[PDB]
């Protein structure tokens, strides 16, 4: 079995929204109290012991 | 009587040893044969090879 | 201390120590993204390139 890669593109999809509404959202999320925060679903240290 | 005349000359000197400091005897800078220095039970490599 | 059944083949034990793994992403300026990674009772010893 073998594989080869001919062309990898990146695709993106952008929500159309009015420019005045868009820039208001941006200005709100460049504050430091409006920082996004995420967590891993399985938050763990993963250890293998023979 | 033909093979009374033959010329013969020594083979090339061809010294074979090891390398300068034992180069290429330990994998370095190879991902897939990376040596690991790790803690007691941390399970974290303290060697990163690029 | 774990006690397990014998098995003829080589085996591993996979122990998961569940933590909080949190990233707090701030973008404060155009074309800039920043992040801080907290991990609690098994903090990141790495911070590799």
């Amino acid at each position: 079995a073998s594989i080869s890669f001919t062309s990898i593109n990146l695709y993106a999809t952008f929500f159309p929204m009015a420019h005045n509404t868009a820039s208001t959202l941006e200005a709100m999320l460049r504050n430091d109290t409006n920082d996004q925060s995420f967590n891993d679903y399985l938050s763990a240290a993963n250890m293998l012991y023979p | 009587e033909i093979n009374l005349v033959q010329q013969s000359m020594p083979n090339r000197p061809n010294y074979i040893g090891f390398r300068d400091n034992f180069i290429g005897l330990m994998y370095y800078n190879s991902t897939g044969n990376m040596g690991v220095l790790a803690g007691q039970a941390s399970q974290l490599n303290a060697v990163v090879d690029l | 201390n774990f006690e397990v059944d014998p098995m003829d083949e080589s085996t591993l034990l996979y122990v998961v120590f569940e933590v909080f793994d949190v990233v707090r992403v701030h973008q404060p300026h155009r074309g800039v993204i920043e992040a801080v990674y907290l991990r609690t009772p098994f903090s990141a010893g790495n911070a590799t390139t």
